[PDB]
C-alpha cells in the first residue's frame, strides 16, 4: 500500500529560456509576441484609406494633372503612399515647409475642397490662360496645376493686383499658392512686365514678402525657371490678402479642414481590400490581442507594442518530463 | 531545480495525471489511479494567470505612431529622431526579453516549490505511519483504503487512528 | 511543556500587490508615491517667482503698457504665466525666434534693466514723440512699448541715423528692437519719408539688413501695418550698431542678464504665497522625501521623479494573518 | 508561500508578539508568553531597510524640468519633444511599478524563508527531546523551565543532558 | 541564506576543498580529506556561465555615437538632444546597476539551494544508517570504508545491506 | 565514521552588492564595467583619424591659411577637433548652415579634392590675384583661403561673369563659395568696380541671387565688412551655374564625397598614435569584451554601452566564509 507525489507531464514540445538554462520544455506556455499580419491594407472605423497611387502629398494638394483621380477624395482613415508616388511637383522648385504640411495632414480626417478664387471671374485685368507648361503636361498637351492659377500680363501690361478671401467656413482653411522665378531678366518681363515685381501675402497671423530671385539655372524637366510653393492655415473668420505685381501663381482651389485624431501617412505597396481592422501596419493589418509585435514600427490605431524580438514565450506550466 | 523537487528527488512527471499540475498516485487494495490536488493546483493557476495578466497589463498598447519626414537641411534633427526611435526600441526589446527570462525562471521555481510543499504537507501528516521510499513516495505501514487515501489528499488524515502501523513498523 | 515558532501579526490594513497575487494585506509597508501637494506657488531658496499675470514674456520684455506692474522686476526664482497671459504684442507682428527667447529666459535668474539708447538725448535729428498708436493703448489713450522708441521723421526730413552701443556690463545684454512695415506708400512717407528706407543691425556675430514690406493686410487691432520684433544677446565687450533711413523701432531699454540654473517658465493659475519650498509644480509645492510623485510632470527644484502610477506601496513586513 | 511556512504549516500569526517579526510562544510550569528573536528579526530589519534604501537610490530626484513652446511651423519638433517625454514617462512608470511588484513578491518570500529557517534552527537543536506536532510547535519530553526555554531561543540548548524521555 | 545552508546550518566554507563549489569531507578508519561533487558543481558552473552570458547578450554593443553642434538660435533643439542623451543614459545605468543587484541576490541563493539540495540528497540516502550531528555532518552507524564513502557521494550508497545499523542500540 | 557536506572557500577579497546586503565577499566574480583606456587616439581598421589640430571643420573645408597640412587629407576613420581648434572663418561673417555641414561630414569616410574652377584658366576677364586680406594673414603676408578664389576687378573692369560646373564625378560634390559685403560704397567700387553688383547661384535644387549689403559693422579682425559662406551638395550629372557682377568668392577647390558609416567628429586633446583599436573615445582607445564602460559617452567603433556606474561587479561564485 503506497501513495506517491508528483507532477503533470504531456506531449508538449514548447520550449522557453531562463537565465540559467536555455530551451526548457514546459507543459504550458503563452506567446507574447505577435508575428502574423493580414498582408492587406484595410478600412478603419469603417472608412477606407486614401490611396495616393503614383502621386505624393505635394501633387495631390497642388493638383498635378496626374492626380485627377484624387479630385473626388473627401474623407479618409489614413494616407497611403507607394514606391511609385513621385508625381507631385511638376514645375521644378521648392515646396516650402513641405514636411510640416505632411505632419499637419496627419491629424486630418476629411475636408471640403472649394473654389476660393474662381478662374473665370477673379482676374479681369490679367491673363487667365497662357499659364500652362510642358513640365506639367497631360495627354501630351501642356497643362498646369488644377488648384493653382498661373497669371500673366494681359497684353504687355501687368497692373498691381490685390485680392482677398474671408474664411466664413467653420474650420481651418488650407490655402496654397506659388511664386515663379524666371531664368533671366528677359523672361521676367516677357511674363510679368515689371522688372522689380513682388508678391505679398498677409492674413491676421501670416505676413510675408516674395521677391523674384532671378538666376541662371540648369533646365529641370525642360524648365530653367523655378517655382516655390507655399501654404498656410487660415483660421475661422480670418482674412487672407494677396497683393502682387507679378510672379504670383494665384490660388484657385482651397481646403476646409476637419481635424481628427489617430491617423497619419505611411509608405506601402500592400494591396487595399474591403476589410476592417483596428491595427494597420505598412506590411498589413493585425488582428491580435497580444502585447508585442515584431512586424513593423509604423502603426495606426490600437496595436501591440513593436519590438525587435524573434521569440517572446512565457512559461505558464512547469518542466515537461514525460519519461515513459 | 531550486527546491530540489521537480527534476530532483521526484525524477519525472506523470503523463497519466491529466486533471492538474500536481497530484498523487495511490496503490490500494481497491486499485490504482492518478488524482490531482485541487487546492494547490487551482491556487498555482490563480497565481500564474495573475503573472501573465500583470505582465500584459504593464506593457501599454501602441497607438498611432507614424514616421516624420525631413528635408536635406534637417540632418541633425532627423538623426535625433532616429536616435530616439532606436533608443526606445533598444530599451523596450530589452525590457521585454529580459522580463520574460526572469519570470520564466521564477515560474519554474514556483512550480518546483509547490510540488515540494505538497510533498511535505503529506509527509508531516503521515509521520511514523509511513516510510519515505525516495521518489516522492510513501510506503504505508497500516494499509489505506480509498476512503483513507482521500483523507491524505484532504489534509484530514487521522494519524492517531493508526497504532497498527507501530506493529508492522517492526 | 511546549514551545512554538511563529510570526508577527497586527491590525494593519495596508495592501501591496505582487506579480502572483493582488491585494495582500501586510504587517508593514512604505508608500513611495507622493500624491499630496500644496496648491500654492511658493518661493525657492527665499526668492519669490515673477508673476506675469495678464502678460506673457513678450509683453513683459517689450514693455506692453498693460505690463507696467512688471517694470520693477529684477530677480526671481522662476517665471509664471497664467490662463490669462494674452497681453504681449499689441501692435500686430511676428516675434522672430520668440520661442528661442523664452528658452533663453528659462536660464535667467535676474537682470538689470537699463536705458541703452536714452530717449531725450540719442536722437537729435529725429522726432522722438508722436510715436504712439491706438493699437497699444491703456485707458483709451494711445501709448507704446515702454522699452522701444518709435522714431519718426523730424519735419519731412528723416536723415540716415547711426547709433552704436558698446556693451561694457561684464555680462550678456539682451537688446530688443522692431522693424515697422506700413500698409501703404503714403503711410511710409508720413512716418519716415523715404519710400526706400532700410534698417541695418550689426555686431561681432550678428549681421542683418531689413527693408520695409509695404502691402495692405487685414486689420489687427485697427492696424493694417505690421511690426516685426527682433532680439540678440550682445556679449561683454561687443558692440552693436544700428543704422536706419526709416522704419526702425529703436531700443530704449535693454537687459543685462544674470545666468542661473534651476529656473524656468511654467503655466499655473495657482495663487502665489509667502512660503519656501524645495520643489514646485504647476499644481502646487511639494514637501516630500519620497522617490515618486503623480502630481505633475513639470518640476522646479529638487523634486520626486514624476510617474503615471496611482499606487506604489512597497511591502516591508510579512503577510498579515490575525484570524479571529 | 514559496517556503511553506507563513500561511503554510504555521497557519497564522500572533497579534500577541509585538517586539519583532519572528519569535516564540512557550508553555512552561512557570506560565506562558511571547518572545521576539533579536537574531532573526534584526537581520530582517537590516535587510528590508537596505532594500528600500537601495530601491530609492536607483531613483534619482527629478531636477528642474519645464516644457518648451513651439511656433505653428515646428509641429514636427513639437511632436518629437512630446514623443520623448512620453517615451521616458512610459518607461519610468513601467520600471517603478514593475520593480515594486517583484520586490514585494521576493519580500514576502524573504519572511517566509526566515520563519522556516528559524523553525529549523530550533528543530535541529531539540531533536529527540521533543516531537513535532504541527503549527510550528514542539512538544517537549524532559520538562523545560524558563531558563531552558531561554537556551533554545538563545541557540544554546545543550541536547546532551536529556534522556528523561 | 534564503535556503538556510550557506552561512546557516553549515557555518563556514572549506579552504580545503579546492576543486568544486560544493563537496564532502569524510573521516575514515583509513583516513580523511576533501572531495568535490562533480555533478552539483558542474551544473552550477553551467547555470552561472549561462547567466553571465545571458546578461551580456541582452546588452547590445554601443555603435558609433557622437554629438551634434547647434547655433545660438537652436537652444531648444540642443536641450532636446541633451534631454534625450541624459534620458537614455539615466535608464541604462538604472537597468545595469539594477540587473546586477537582483542577480547577485539570485546567485547567492542559487548556491544556497545547491548546498541544501546536496545535503538533503545525502540525508535521503543514509536515513537510519547515520545520524545528523549538525554543521552538515553525518555520523555513520555502520563503518564506512573508502568504497562506501565513495558510494555515498556517488549516489549509489547501498542500504539495506548496512542494516547492521541497529548499533542504534 | 563520519561524512560532511560543505562548500568551497578561498582567499578572494572581491565584494559585490545585493538588494538585501551591501559589500558581500564572494569566492568568484566577474567585472562587467570597463574602466581602462589607451590615453591615445588610434586607427580604426588600419585607417587613421584626421587631426584638425588648431583648425576646425570650417578652416579645413575652406582652406584657412593655417590649415595647409590638411590639404592632403583624403580618407579618415573619424575627424578630430581639439581645444585649440580656433582657425576656421578668418574673414568675419556667417557660415550658413554650418552645423548641418558638420553633420554631413560625419557620414563621409573620404573624398577627392579637385579643382572645380582652375585659377589660371577660368577667369580671363577678371583678377585672380590681389584676393587677400590681413584678416587672413599667414606667416607675414596678407593671405586667403586655399579652396576659394577672391575675384577682384581687372583694370577698372568687372564684366558679368558666367561659369558653370557639371558634376562628372559620379557622386555628390561639395561646392563652397562666399558672398562679400563691403563696409562702404567706396570699397565696393575699389574691388568690383560696379556699385550695384549681384551674385546668383543655381542648380537643379539650389537657387539664389545675393545682393551685397553695404554697411559698416564693428571691426572683427580689422574688417568692417562681412563675408558669408555657402555650401551645396551637387548631385551627379547636375549643373551648378555662377553669375556675378562682383562680390563673389568663387569656388576654386571642391570635394567629391565618399559616403560611409560609423564615422563622426569628436573633441579630444589626446595624442594620435600608430595603434589599432575597435573602439575609441575622446580619452583613449578601448580593448574590452565587457558590456559596460564608464570612460566616455562619445564613442566611435564597436564599444561597450556607456554608463555612469562606478562599479558593476557580478557574483559568480558563492558567499566566501574561510573561517579557518
Ligand atoms: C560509485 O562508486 C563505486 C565505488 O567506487 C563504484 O563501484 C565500484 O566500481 C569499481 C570500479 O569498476 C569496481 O571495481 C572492480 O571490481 C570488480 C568486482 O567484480 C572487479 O572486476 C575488479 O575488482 C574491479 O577493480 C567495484 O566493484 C565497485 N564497488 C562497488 C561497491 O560497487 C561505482 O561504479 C560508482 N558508481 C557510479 C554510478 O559512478
Ligand atoms: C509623373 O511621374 C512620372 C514618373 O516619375 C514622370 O515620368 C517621367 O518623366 C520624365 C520627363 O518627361 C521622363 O524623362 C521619364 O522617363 C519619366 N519617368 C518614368 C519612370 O516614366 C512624369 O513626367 C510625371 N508627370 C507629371 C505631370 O508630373
Ligand atoms: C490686453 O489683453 C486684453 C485681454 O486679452 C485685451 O482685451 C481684448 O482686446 C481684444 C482686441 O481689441 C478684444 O477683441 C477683446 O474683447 C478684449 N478682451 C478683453 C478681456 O478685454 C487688450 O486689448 C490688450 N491690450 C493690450 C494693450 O495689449
Ligand atoms: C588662427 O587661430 C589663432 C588663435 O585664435 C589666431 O590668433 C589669435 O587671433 C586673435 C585676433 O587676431 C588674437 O586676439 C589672439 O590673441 C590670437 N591668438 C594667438 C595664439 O595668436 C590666428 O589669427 C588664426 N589665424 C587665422 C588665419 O585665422
Amino acid at each position: 500500500d503506497t501513495i506517491c507525489i508528483g507532477y503533470h507531464a504531456n506531449n508538449s514540445t514548447d520550449t522557453v529560456d531562463t537565465v540559467l538554462e536555455k530551451n526548457v520544455t514546459v507543459t504550458h506556455s503563452v506567446n507574447l509576441l505577435e508575428d502574423s499580419h493580414n498582408g492587406k491594407l484595410c478600412k478603419l472605423k469603417g472608412i477606407a484609406p486614401l490611396q495616393l497611387g503614383k502621386c505624393n502629398i505635394a501633387g495631390w494638394l497642388l493638383g498635378n494633372p496626374e492626380c485627377d483621380l484624387l479630385l473626388t477624395a473627401s474623407s479618409w482613415s489614413y494616407i497611403v503612399e507607394t514606391s511609385n508616388s513621385e508625381n507631385g511637383t511638376c514645375y521644378p522648385g521648392d515646396f516650402i515647409d513641405y514636411e510640416e504640411l505632411r505632419e499637419q495632414l496627419s491629424s486630418v480626417s476629411s475636408f471640403e475642397k472649394f473654389e476660393i478664387f474662381p478662374k473665370t471671374s477673379s482676374w479681369p485685368n490679367h491673363e487667365t490662360t497662357k499659364g500652362v507648361t510642358a513640365a506639367c503636361s497631360y495627354a501630351g498637351a501642356s497643362s498646369f496645376y488644377r488648384n493653382l492659377l498661373w497669371l500673366t500680363k494681359k497684353g504687355s501690361s501687368y497692373p498691381k493686383l490685390s485680392k482677398s478671401y474671408v474664411n466664413n467656413k467653420g474650420k481651418e482653411v488650407l490655402v496654397l499658392w506659388g511664386v515663379h522665378h524666371p531664368p533671366t531678366g528677359t523672361d521676367q518681363q516677357s511674363l510679368y512686365q515689371n522688372a522689380d515685381a513682388y508678391v505679398s501675402v498677409g492674413s491676421s497671423k501670416y505676413n510675408r514678402r516674395f521677391t523674384p530671385e532671378i538666376a541662371a539655372r540648369p533646365k529641370v524637366r525642360g524648365q530653367a525657371g523655378r517655382m516655390n510653393y507655399y501654404w498656410t492655415l487660415l483660421e475661422p473668420g480670418d482674412t487672407i490678402t494677396f497683393e502682387a505685381t507679378g510672379n504670383l501663381i494665384a490660388p484657385w482651389y482651397a481646403f476646409a479642414l476637419n481635424r481628427g485624431s489617430g491617423s497619419g501617412i505611411i509608405t506601402s505597396d500592400a494591396p487595399v481590400h474591403d476589410c476592417n481592422t483596428k491595427c494597420q501596419t505598412p506590411h498589413g493589418a493585425i488582428n491580435s490581442s497580444l502585447p508585442f509585435q515584431n512586424i513593423h514600427p509604423v502603426t495606426i490605431g490600437e496595436c501591440p507594442k513593436y519590438v525587435r524580438s524573434t521569440k517572446l514565450r512565457m512559461a505558464t506550466g512547469l518542466r515537461n518530463i514525460p519519461a515513459r | 531545480g531550486l527546491f530540489g523537487a521537480i527534476a530532483g528527488f521526484i525524477e519525472g512527471g506523470w503523463t497519466g495525471m491529466i486533471d492538474g499540475w500536481y497530484g498523487y498516485h495511490h496503490q490500494n487494495e481497491q486499485g490504482s489511479g492518478y488524482a490531482a490536488d485541487q487546492k494547490s493546483t487551482q491556487n498555482a493557476i490563480d497565481g500564474i494567470t495573475n503573472k501573465v495578466n500583470s505582465v500584459i497589463e504593464k506593457m501599454n498598447t501602441q497607438f498611432t505612431a507614424v514616421g516624420k519626414e525631413f528635408n536635406n537641411l534637417e540632418r541633425r534633427i532627423e538623426n535625433l529622431n532616429k536616435k530616439v526611435d532606436d533608443g526606445f526600441l533598444d530599451i523596450w526589446t530589452y525590457n521585454a526579453e529580459l522580463l520574460v527570462l526572469l519570470e520564466n525562471e521564477r515560474t519554474l521555481d514556483f512550480h518546483d516549490s509547490n510540488v515540494r510543499n505538497l510533498y511535505e504537507k503529506v509527509k508531516s501528516q503521515l509521520k511514523n505511519n509511513a516510510k519515505e521510499i525516495g521518489n516522492g513516495c510513501f510506503e504505508f505501514y497500516h494499509k489505506c483504503d480509498d476512503a483513507c487515501m482521500e483523507s491524505v489528499r484532504n489534509g484530514t488524515y487521522d494519524y492517531p487512528k493508526y497504532s497498527e502501523e507501530s506493529k508492522l513498523n517492526r
